């Protein structure tokens, strides 16, 4: 006896009977949304799906349970929407390149024969979260982790191949599948948080030496259009130390999605040699896709996340970006009749920020195995003015600020990451991974940051005195400067040697140029700075992260060699 | 009932969101839908009386087929001169977000035979990149331009958005000297209709476009004009309503809006459509809504130089400020390094030309004043062009390399 | 009935203003009373229907005791690890004003053996003073250190505000560490909580704070965060209301609510209560409306510099920009004198490295570049010190004279 009364964009207002987060089939049609609101008979329904051309009088059908994701095999090196619904098999369903109106279709594949291998014998007891065994999905170890629900002994359980609807044990008189449903809007348990313990290291020596996070830590990454953001995460996302890596497009450019389906299948993992794609999970809701379904893909990502992380895995999770998922809510909260905050913004906008990146943690999962789930936000700040409010309510919930640059990018300096302004408030809990492995990185790093702060205090007196006019004593700041941003801090994302720097090559980089300052500094008022910049050598450092693994460690010793000092 | 144009007020049994009304003569759109009221924004201006009322069973849809090309029509899609399209197969003007699996990123460059553009900034087929424009620039010249170079087998949409007839009439008739007016068609808003009919421009053509590239396998060049006359066409409709407004009196889901509009472009194995979004900054302030936010959507900008157009520079492309994301992808080694010292040294050049006014010129580095005057002669030789001046892209290359030559630096022979 | 989580709506007979009223499991805080009708904010996540409702005969209190110390408690005061403390007396959360007359003045300094704190702006014992904090800065750090040095026999209340769990955590694991945890009571509202609940943290821990000092007799610290988490909070209750909001959407009375907090402390023969509010300034601007009212309420505040932290410099403080208003109550004839060379000639120093960048260093007065050296060495070896050194007052005046030697300037030997 349901009844849409309104329907205000995203917003559908209905009569009958409802729950406060229970899915409606809205109209004939029956387009997911979900009750974010009950006064009196009426509820109030934000539709995940485009509402235009909904008559009044139709009708709304209740479901059963709340907003879920399928959590098993057949996620890895798959591409979803913000309602986890496969884009490929929507394709090839409907045989057009347009996304359709209502589509119904399962998560994870319902034909796909998997091989499953239990790591329980019959007539054991299980907890909550427990491995009751394993599926290789594409050289994965996928981990079949029983519901947090589920708790017994073994009545039976089977081995070998089964699809993901087939029965492959019995616990006290219930059926367990390789997979299971979990409301995205409910943070996964686990037993305990776990203290920061290792540094996440991405392929991006900024973000490795200058800003790094713990493996389980947060960061934020705003900045203007155009300075970096996608490209950045991007990178992240491709050679990021993590077992698991979850990219959220989250209403950004439809293109940069198929950019990842095309370019990453052609990239291998440099930890293992396998194609990035295995680890690689998709979740994509455009711009131009239903605004409700932002919000939906933060927290499908996030549930996700969670699930891969319960296995005793390490997880990541690129969110690009969290500005559109802000103004979804900001949608939201203007057809409710809701009073608007700062900048239009909802008053419960910091609160919404804080249930994505509060999942993040490394933690003691419920079987006692260790996990972690990183979380990267991407931030779009109106005209790059960072005092907005998602910008700053972001900075009072994550644990490192990666800001990108206006003017940096504008020099094409990439990325564009404002050494003076980013931060990390984790630099504590990873330094001893670098004080055991590279005791001598901790001085060069404060150095670099001695170097750049100094330069910087440099440029005013240059622009209104002369940079030629400055003493041998200030000139080596520039000098050095110069070499630590246009060898060390820039990385060309787009070149082959370049694009990814393990740590050994970020090392060697840091070892090279405070070899070579060293060198200069018990050379002034001997030899002018003029005559020792002539002889190269600091632009054959610039050079280096443009090599190879073997053309670059045989440059190094040329350079150490064309350090001779004695002339 | 309710009237002010062009909104009127109305009871309606059973509102649809979108649904076309019709009058005596005009038609209108459904807005808003409460419980038996409705808010609808007329077509045009309407004396009569709002008495009956037939309602037509759906949305705001157009018939599309390859009539349109060689047409001029309106912002409804309704034929001015004449003489009304095969009326088959009608598609809502809304039209469906592309899946991105089925998508394929633009890796073809369009030459434009512009210095200033395809060799740093170079334009895809397939892709989306718009020009920013402070008021008075020869924003309609440069488009017309590349529409000339880049379209030759392609189809061109114009969709004119409230511009005045100064401005379409350019098209027009430039389309029309260059014979190219009869692989074209052209969707024109005046700057005095309706708020609905304005909004609807863009929608009307990019689904025409839609179904010429995508249905029919054809590669189409869409240009819209003025984007920043759009917004003041939804912010029109969206004050119409109770709805609570962002900044500026704009709705707060802009971004989304242009979104919707922008998006309905790209590569695929069948067809393209590429589409180039015009705007002016108000105020001259690319921090301004409509251009932040387009450039937030927007795969890439070409922005004019108000200093530029001052020395009497034709086009004023800022080599700095502009950007194509996708360029990379359609760019050879060799050309590739020709930006990547076009870029370095004219930013290096700029820097140079700062501190100038520090230390005088002739009282600095003698690489300093080799990168000022490798500025000077990008402006001069390289980005200043003729209207009517076609460059392959070899000899912007040979440009480049020339300048090189002059100012003292390294060049390639 | 209505329901939109944290806020619920219903009928009452004769609504009572900050009534607690009862559900299922859950209870609520009616925030807004008309004639019948009441708005109520829940405590936490409910799903449940707003069916029978028990109300409570008051407003939310708490039962006070000295049960709390060595516990761990949410925003409500309610226990989270275990298990419920004694149940007697049980008083108003928001307390009462302190009678002016029956005040003492604070005028003993609480040595923190941080230098740049205890020399220039010391704290005294019964002063409220802040952190000023720009974002990404170790504000959790000094106030962690400070707590140290200052509440060797005090108890430790620590009212953790909206923190994420790297925050509060780190906080508890240096009670536990340093001993100090089973000498505090710690109550925590997490980033996710319920307004209601975020609002009532500094409240239920003052009240607890109040009891301990002024009804026991015992000296007690107070150390809050963050108080721009708390300011969000209060607005979105402010903003559940028809309150006429002032500027960013924040309640008029947001001085007011502040300062019925910053004032719940102070001296009295029988006990005192030391505050340290903290706050991080939204985009690191000082005149933002959370810094700018705290500064206009507190007895002074520490303000962390963005520029020493980029030098490298633990604790950050501003010598400059950082205030004690009670400072000159606890300080000797020799300590005023030494915190009056510190900061002229500090200032000094940095008036001689803004003309630095106008005439080069080394081309200047010879008194401009002895003033330069100061600001240099107070920074490096005053301002500079580990989180875990402790200075007496006698080794922070050392470290000046050995400055002042170092410099060229006058010292006393
Ligand atoms: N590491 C890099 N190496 C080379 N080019 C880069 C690098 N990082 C960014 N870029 C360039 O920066 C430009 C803008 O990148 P992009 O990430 O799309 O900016 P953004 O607006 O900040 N992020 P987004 O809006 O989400 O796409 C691209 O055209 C890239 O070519
Ligand atoms: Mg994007």
């Amino acid at each position: 006896m349901n009844r849409i009364i309104s329907i205000n964009g995203p917003l559908v207002i209905a009569k009958g009977k409802f729950s406060i987060f229970e899915v409606v089939r809205v109209g004939e049609e029956k387009l997911i949304g979900e009750v974010i609101g009950i006064e009196n008979d009426k509820a109030y329904i934000q539709v995940y799906e485009d509402t235009n051309g909904l008559k009044v009088g139709e009708p709304v059908f209740n479901t059963g349970k709340p907003l879920t994701i399928e959590l098993g095999p057949g996620l890895l090196a798959n591409i979803f929407d913000g309602l986890g619904r496969p884009l490929k098999d929507i394709y090839e369903k409907t045989q057009s390149i347009y996304i359709p109106k209502g589509i119904d279709l399962p998560t994870l594949d319902r034909k796909k024969v998997w091989e499953f291998i239990p790591k329980k014998k019959k007539g054991d007891t299980i907890k909550g979260g427990d491995i009751i065994g394993t599926v290789n999905e594409n050289g994965f170890e996928h981990r079949i982790i029983v519901p947090p629900n589920v708790e017994g002994k073994i009545e039976e359980i089977y081995e070998g191949n089964f699809t993901i609807e087939e029965t492959i044990a019995i616990v006290n008189g219930k059926p367990i599948k390789l997979y299971h449903e979990w409301p995205i809007r409910k943070p996964r348990p686990y037993k305990e948080k776990l203290d920061y313990n290792y540094p996440f290291i991405t392929g991006t020596r900024v973000l490795d030496i200058m800003f790094p996070i713990a493996k389980g830590g947060s960061a934020a990454v705003p900045g203007p259009f155009g300075s970096g953001k996608t490209v950045l995460n991007q990178q992240i996302a491709k050679w990021a130390d993590s077992d698991i890596v979850i990219y959220i497009g989250c209403g950004e450019r439809g293109n940069e999605m198929t950019e990842v389906l095309e370019e990453f299948p052609k990239l291998k993992d440099p930890k293992t040699g396998k194609p990035l794609m295995y680890r690689t999970i998709l979740i994509a809701n455009t711009s131009n896709m239903p605004i409700a379904a932002r919000e939906a893909s933060i927290y499908l990502g996030a549930t996700i996340g969670e699930y891969f992380r319960d296995q005793g895995y390490s997880v990541v999770v690129n969110a690009d970006s969290t500005s559109r998922w802000a103004e979804a809510l900001r949608e939201i909260s203007s057809r409710l009749g809701e009073i608007p905050s700062e900048e239009g913004y909802p008053a419960y906008l910091l609160r919404k920020l804080a249930e994505f990146y509060e999942r993040s943690g490394r933690v003691r999962t419920l079987n006692d195995l260790e996990g972690s789930l990183t979380i990267i936000g991407a931030v779009s700040p109106p005209g790059g003015d960072f005092s907005e409010p998602v910008t700053q309510n972001t900075l009072r919930l994550v644990g490192a600020l990666w800001a990108l640059d206006s003017k940096l990018a504008y020099k094409r300096h990439y990325p564009a990451i404002n050494y003076l302004i980013s931060y990390t408030k984790q630099w504590e809990f990873v330094k001893k991974y670098f004080e055991e492995l590279y005791e001598d990185v901790i001085e060069i790093r404060e150095e670099f940051f001695a170097i750049l702060k100094r330069e910087s205090e440099l440029m005013d007196i240059v622009s209104i005195v002369g940079p030629d006019a400055l003493s041998d004593n200030e000139k080596i700041y520039l000098h050095m400067g110069r070499i630590i941003r246009e060898g060390f801090l820039q990385q060309d994302a787009f070149d082959e040697n370049d694009s990814y720097s393990p740590l050994e090559k970020t090392i060697e980089l840091m070892r090279i140029i405070h070899k070579y300052y060293v060198t200069v500094k018990q050379l002034l008022g001997k030899i002018p700075l003029e005559e020792i910049e002539q002889k190269g050598i600091h632009e054959k450092i610039i050079k280096l992260r443009y090599k190879s693994l073997k053309e670059f460690r045989e440059e190094i010793k040329a350079i150490e060699q064309e350090i001779l000092s004695l002339l | 009932p309710s009237i002010k144009p062009p909104l009127i007020a109305v009871e309606l049994e059973n509102p649809m969101l979108g649904e076309v009304i019709d009058l005596e003569e005009t038609k209108a759109i459904v807005i808003a839908a409460y419980e038996n009221k409705a808010l609808a924004l007329l077509f045009d201006y309407y004396t009569g009386e709002i008495k009956q009322i037939n309602r037509q069973g759906n949305t705001y849809k157009i018939a599309v087929s390859e009539d349109y090309i060689g047409g001029i029509f309106n912002g409804f899609g309704e034929p001015i001169k004449g003489p009304k399209p095969y009326p088959e197969d009608y598609r809502d003007i809304n039209g469906l977000a592309i899946n991105p699996y089925a998508r394929k990123v633009p890796n073809e460059i369009l030459y434009t035979g512009i210095s200033s553009i395809d060799v740093a900034h170079p334009l895809l087929k397939g892709q989306k990149i718009a020009i920013f424009s402070p008021p008075g620039l020869p924003m309609e010249r440069l488009a017309l331009q590349i529409a000339r170079n880049v379209a030759k087998d392609k189809t061109i949409i114009f969709a004119a958005i409230g511009v005045p007839s100064d401005i379409y009439k350019m098209f027009i008739d430039e389309f029309i000297n260059t014979k190219a007016i009869m692989n074209s068609a052209i969707f024109i808003s005046k700057a005095d209709s309706s708020p609905i009919e304005k909004i609807y421009t863009p929608r009307v053509a990019l689904t025409l476009a839609e179904y010429l590239a995508f249905e029919k396998n054809r590669d189409v060049l869409v240009l819209m004009l003025d984007m920043t006359n759009y917004a003041d066409a939804l912010r029109e409709i969206s004050t119409l309503r109770k709805e609570i407004p962002s900044r500026r009196g704009y709705p707060a889901y802009l971004y989304t809006d242009l979104a919707s509009i922008y998006e309905r472009s790209g590569l695929t194995s069948k067809g393209s459509i590429t589409l180039i979004p015009m705007l002016t900054m108000p105020g001259n302030d690319i921090t301004h809504v409509v251009p932040d936010l387009t450039g937030y959507i927007t795969e890439g900008q070409y922005v004019l130089s108000q200093d530029l157009h001052s020395k009497n520079i034709y086009p004023p492309i800022d080599l700095l400020k502009s950007l194509s994301r996708l360029a990379k992808n359609g760019m050879s080694k060799k050309h590739k390094k020709y930006a990547d010292i076009l870029i370095k040294s004219y930013a290096k050049g700029l820097e140079a030309r700062d501190i100038a006014t520090i230390v005088g010129e002739d009282s600095l580095s003698k690489e300093d004043k080799a990168y000022l005057k490798f500025a000077e002669l990008v402006e001069k030789e390289f980005i200043k062009q003729d209207y009517y001046e076609y460059r392959s892209i070899e000899k912007s290359f040979e440009i480049i390399d020339s300048i090189l030559s002059q100012s003292g630096l390294p060049y390639s022979p």
